[PDB]
């Protein structure tokens, strides 16, 4: 469960991310593909080379969804319902992979938010990403 | 790794396994218990219900083959990496199967062995089989890149 | 989310366990200690030898907790509220270990209920245990 | 495993790291982000708030000890098992620490290196370090029984 402080922390952090969200999304995916190669099995036909347009286009998609969840932090199961249907009925990515992307999103935020990535903000962001993941895999079975 | 006594324990139990049945059974349950794994078998037909999945001839046939490869692997417990090297590159480069799936099938398989053998599937026998399924899963994941 | 069919399946399978609950609980624990040795780090003050009175007694505790869960499957969060406080504030078992005990509970039930352990029941039992685990770790942070 | 290029990147970045500071920062964040890990430091005093943990002198002192041993392991990348053999045995037999914790500290450390180095912690530098923290965790877990 996200506390009043968690919500204040992630809104502050993501707000600082502002217009770079799409870019950070792409960087998190590139970090994930490099650190955990098995995740590439879900993007067999993508151009995964550095700076490729597909990965940038996909980082945007991931970032917009996260931005939407932050905007509706008090109603995420509903705000992410459509995306959650897609994950459970089509993408069907194994649950373990959400922790990998989450970790990589944390690393990316850490590398771009020196001032705001405090231990408290880090705890909040980690809970937030775990919560988004939980929703996205809540209809698997 | 496996101790001499564990290898013996694994080999003697496996010698009484009907690989055709257990493989169909194991693959079937994987698809019923973790339905998202069906993502790799869309061309198999009806998988709308547990009974459809279990009695689905394409599921049983595929299960037989997979555990058949797994069975052969049990004869080379000292070199699981080399033995599955070919199947490893295949599942990565051609099938694009996330290795996590190997671990899920391993536990389902452990559940099936337990279901079938009953009390004979003792705690020490399970421990030895946990090592095997983990070893095979790691072997099948070794050539990924 | 546990469906009506799941609750029905779980109630029937655990109902068949009946008086063997504690015994199966103890077996599941012994299975986990042997199969996944790292779980023993949580029981340093225990005699974990085969037949241990401490494990037998502990099996009864885990089984009784599960029986409570089964009977209150409609609202486990509250039925297990005191137990979730204990794990979150005192036991603090790392989350990965719950999947280890659930698997061993599945194995135990499979080896004792040849007729009841059907594919569908197997699936409902697995969802059920994943659910209890989620509740037990819901208050961690 | 690390390639000759990765070993160079690891060592090059590590040369700019203040081991004492990062050690306290990494252990501190472990206790803040994964509060349950506090179960092992009941004698360290006040760990009630993020600042109470991060500024806790005993947490800071222990962090030095932890990253100090980690730093040494980095000088023996080809023999982590042996390098951590005695510490592995201690953590299991004497401290009763679930090895899963070593993996958590590993990822927290990765977040800390990223926080400190900014852009210099490139995707490829991170990948090399994920292998290092994974290898260190495996080495510390190896003597468990
Ligand atoms: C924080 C978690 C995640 C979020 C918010 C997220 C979000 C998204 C969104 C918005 C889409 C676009 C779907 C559409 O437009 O129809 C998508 C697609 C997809 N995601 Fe993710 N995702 C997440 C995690 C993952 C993970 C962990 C993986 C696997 C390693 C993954 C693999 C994919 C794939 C394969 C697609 C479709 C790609 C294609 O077009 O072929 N996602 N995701
Ligand atoms: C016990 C571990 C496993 C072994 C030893 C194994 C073995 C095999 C073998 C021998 C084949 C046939 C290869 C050929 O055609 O030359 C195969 C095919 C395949 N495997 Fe695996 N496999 C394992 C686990 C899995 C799992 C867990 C999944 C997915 C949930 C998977 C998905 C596939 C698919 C999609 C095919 C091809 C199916 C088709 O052609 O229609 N395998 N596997
Ligand atoms: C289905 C999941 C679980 C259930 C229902 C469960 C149930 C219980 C119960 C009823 C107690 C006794 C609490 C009391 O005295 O009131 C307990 C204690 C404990 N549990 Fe579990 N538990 C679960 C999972 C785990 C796991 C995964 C581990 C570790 C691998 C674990 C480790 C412990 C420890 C160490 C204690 C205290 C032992 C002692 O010193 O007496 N539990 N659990
Ligand atoms: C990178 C992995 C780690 C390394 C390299 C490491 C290294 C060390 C060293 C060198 C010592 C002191 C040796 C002694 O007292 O004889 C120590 C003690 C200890 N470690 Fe670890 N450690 C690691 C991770 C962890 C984690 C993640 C935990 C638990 C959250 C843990 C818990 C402890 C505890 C409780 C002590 C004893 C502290 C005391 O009361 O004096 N360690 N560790
Ligand atoms: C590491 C390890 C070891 C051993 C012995 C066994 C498993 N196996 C598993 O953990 C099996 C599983 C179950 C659920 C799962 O994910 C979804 C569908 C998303 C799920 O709903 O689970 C969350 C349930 O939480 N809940 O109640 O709300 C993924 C994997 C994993
Ligand atoms: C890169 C990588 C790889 C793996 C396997 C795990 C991680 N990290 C995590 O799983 C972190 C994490 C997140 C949440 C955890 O547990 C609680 C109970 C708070 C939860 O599930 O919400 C426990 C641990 C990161
Ligand atoms: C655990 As090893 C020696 O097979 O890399």
């Amino acid at each position: 469960v996200l506390s009043p402080a968690d919500k204040t922390n992630v809104k502050a952090a993501w707000g600082k991310v502002g217009a770079h969200a799409g870019e950070y999304g792409a960087e998190a995916l590139e970090r994930m593909f490099l650190s955990f190669p098995t995740t590439k099995t879900y993007f067999p036909h993508f151009d995964l080379s550095h700076g490729s347009a597909q990965v940038k286009g996909h980082g945007k998609k991931v970032a917009d969804a996260l931005t939407n969840a932050v905007a509706h932090v008090d109603d995420m199961p509903n705000a992410l319902s459509a995306l959650s249907d897609l994950h459970a009925h089509k993408l069907r990515v194994d649950p373990v992979n959400f922790k990998l992307l989450s970790h990589c999103l944390l690393v990316t935020l850490a590398a771009h938010l020196p001032a705001e990535f405090t231990p408290a903000v880090h705890a909040s962001l980690d809970k937030f990403l775990a919560s988004v993941s939980t929703v996205l895999t809540s209809k698997y079975r | 790794h496996l101790t001499p006594e564990e290898k013996s324990a694994v080999t003697a139990l496996w010698g009484k396994v009907n690989v055709d049945e257990v493989g169909g059974e194991a693959l079937g349950r994987l698809l019923v218990v973790y339905p998202w794994t069906q993502r790799f078998f869309e061309s198999f037909g009806d998988l709308s219900t547990p009974d459809a999945v279990m009695g689905n001839p394409k599921v049983k046939a595929h299960g037989k083959k997979v555990l058949g490869a797994f069975s052969d692997g049990l004869a080379h417990l000292d070199n699981l990496k080399g033995t599955f090297a070919t199947l490893s590159e295949l599942h990565c480069d051609k099938l694009h199967v996330d290795p996590e799936n190997f671990r899920l099938l391993g536990n389902v398989l452990v559940c099936v062995l337990a279901h079938h053998f009953g009390k004979e599937f003792t705690p020490p026998v399970q421990a030895a089989y946990q090592k095997v399924v983990a070893g095979v899963a790691n072997a099948l994941a070794h050539k990924y890149h």
